[PDB]
């Protein structure tokens, strides 16, 4: 089945590092581009990073432009997101995305991940 | 002077499903810049007259803005049908305001595709007038429940706009602005009707 099962994330302290991973199955993973979105509690899904089919093409948006790095392993059918120098504002649900994958399902051609919770909270008083 | 430049000449616009709303109040509304502009593809008003906006005064002006396809600009009107004006951005039947839009293919299109702009094409109910849904819960198309898991007759409600370099203006990105106008002190006024509020250092 056309699926994207994302893994990693969790809880870290401000300045901490984390790597998310998105495994793809039921379609040629190397044939479609991969995008990383994030949804902060109350705000709408915003684009973090985008990568090409199997090329060295990486596009980052203003949100995290500097402390994030996108990359993919088409041999392992996976795409990663190396997040460093994380801030409390980064606390959100990060989602992978492959546009125009599905075929014979109408305008619904995109395939979306489930979601990985990332919480950047400081220590307790 | 009213801050129309902040909303019209913004760097990056929001998605149709997550439409940004500005509150224009206590300022001079210069509609001249909007009139004398050959860039504006669509400029239609409802319950008012475009040619005579400087001859009017309202107590509030909600300037909603977002990006959609050119073929979806016709849906941005009172009592319409289709994914946009039903799941994304619906207006009331007795709407009072204007719908502005211009072909923004020069700054919202990208060689690989602009995946900042999305739209909701699945919803159990119809979006109420000026209602906003930014939620990303798995939609139930079938009889059986989803249980927040994507599968058969159970999929993600949002869908990305291509906005790849094309020649068809119908399938090109358009920046839409809906200037919804509103027995209270009329705050936003013309350049003549201005109740000595032009020197408020807006
Ligand atoms: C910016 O200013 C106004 C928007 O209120 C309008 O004339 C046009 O969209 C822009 N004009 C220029 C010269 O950038």
């Amino acid at each position: 089945q056309v699926q994207l099962v994302e893994s990693g994330g969790g809880l870290v302290r401000p300045g901490g590092s984390l790597r998310l991973s998105c495994v793809g199955s039921g379609f040629t993973f190397s044939g479609y581009a991969m995008n990383w979105y994030r949804q902060a509690p109350g705000k709408a899904l915003e684009l973090v990073a985008g990568i090409s089919n199997a090329g060295d093409l990486t596009h980052y948006e203003e949100p995290m432009k500097g402390r994030v790095a996108i990359s993919r392993a088409n041999d392992k059918n996976t795409v990663y997101l190396q997040m460093d120098d994380l801030k409390p504002e980064d606390t959100a649900v990060y989602r992978c995305h492959a546009p125009g994958v599905r075929v014979g399902t109408g305008e619904r051609k995109d395939v979306w991940g489930q979601g990985a919770q990332v919480t950047v909270s400081s220590e307790q008083k | 002077l009213c801050p129309f430049g902040e909303v019209f000449n913004a760097t990056r616009f929001a998605s149709v499903y997550a439409w940004n709303r500005k509150r224009i109040s206590n300022c001079v509304a210069d509609y001249s810049v909007l009139y004398n502009s050959a860039s504006f593809s669509t400029f239609k008003c409802y319950g008012v007259s475009p040619t005579k906006l400087n001859d009017l005064c309202f107590t509030n002006v909600y300037a909603d803005s977002f990006v959609i396809r050119g073929d979806e600009v016709r849906q941005i009107a009172p009592g319409q049908t289709g994914k946009i004006a039903d799941y994304n951005y619906k207006l009331p039947d007795d709407f009072t305001g204007c719908v502005i839009a211009w072909n923004s293919n020069n700054l919202d299109s990208k060689v690989g595709g602009n995946y900042n702009y999305l739209y909701r094409l699945f919803r159990k109910s119809n979006l109420k007038p000026f209602e906003r849904d930014i939620s990303t819960e798995i939609y139930q198309a079938g009889s059986t429940p989803c249980n927040g898991v994507e599968g058969f007759n159970c999929y993600f409600p949002l869908q990305s706009y291509g906005f790849q370099p094309t020649n068809g203006v119908g399938y090109q990105p358009y920046r839409v602005v809906v200037l919804s106008f509103e027995h209270a002190p009329a705050t936003v006024c013309g350049p003549k009707k201005s109740t000595n509020l032009v020197k408020n250092k807006c």
